[PDB]
């Protein structure tokens, strides 16, 4: 009771800005994906 | 080695042993025809099956429009620059990734493995 009484002044949600990231962190990721993704290719072809 | 027929019914061929001249030789039993082999193997088994399957695939391969070409490798006769490639079939060997490549040219049938 009294702690959602409380939750009635604060609030709480969830949006599109919640599962927004830095555009760093985007350039981030997609370096890490290409990089695996460059792994994956010289392994292919070392079994090749 | 392999199968042979017998000229007159066209039946098998199978192996019997000579008492006198002790020598082998092929007779069918639906008949008197008895022939002398020359091969002195009657049966062989390829156990490790270590058969290259170059013999297996075909020249016509080369006009699949869904498999892979590069013309990283050339053709050793023609030297054509185009060679498509795929993987083995044998399902029992050693190994499970080599790439079979057929030249792609109309003509140069030439297959080869590297
Ligand atoms: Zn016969
Ligand atoms: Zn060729």
């Amino acid at each position: 009771t009294v702690i959602n009484n409380w939750l009635l002044i604060e609030g709480h949600t969830i949006g599109i800005g919640d599962s927004i990231a830095d555009s760093k962190t985007y350039q981030d990721i997609q370096n890490t994906i290409k990089k695996a993704k460059q792994d994956v290719i010289e392994v292919i072809e070392k079994a090749h | 080695v392999g199968i042979r027929f017998c000229q007159e019914c066209n039946n098998m061929l199978y192996p019997k042993e000579d008492k006198e001249n002790r020598i082998l030789l092929y007779a069918c039993r639906n008949c008197d025809y008895q022939q002398e082999a020359d091969n002195s193997c009657i049966y062989v088994n390829k156990i490790t099956h270590e058969v290259d399957e170059l013999t297996q695939i075909i020249a016509d391969v080369s006009q699949d429009p869904t498999l892979p070409r590069t013309e990283d490798h050339p053709c050793q006769k023609c030297g054509h620059k185009e060679a498509v490639f795929f993987q083995s079939h044998s399902a029992r060997a050693e190994d499970a990734m080599r790439l079979y490549y057929v030249c792609t040219a109309p003509h140069c049938g030439h297959r080869w493995t590297e």
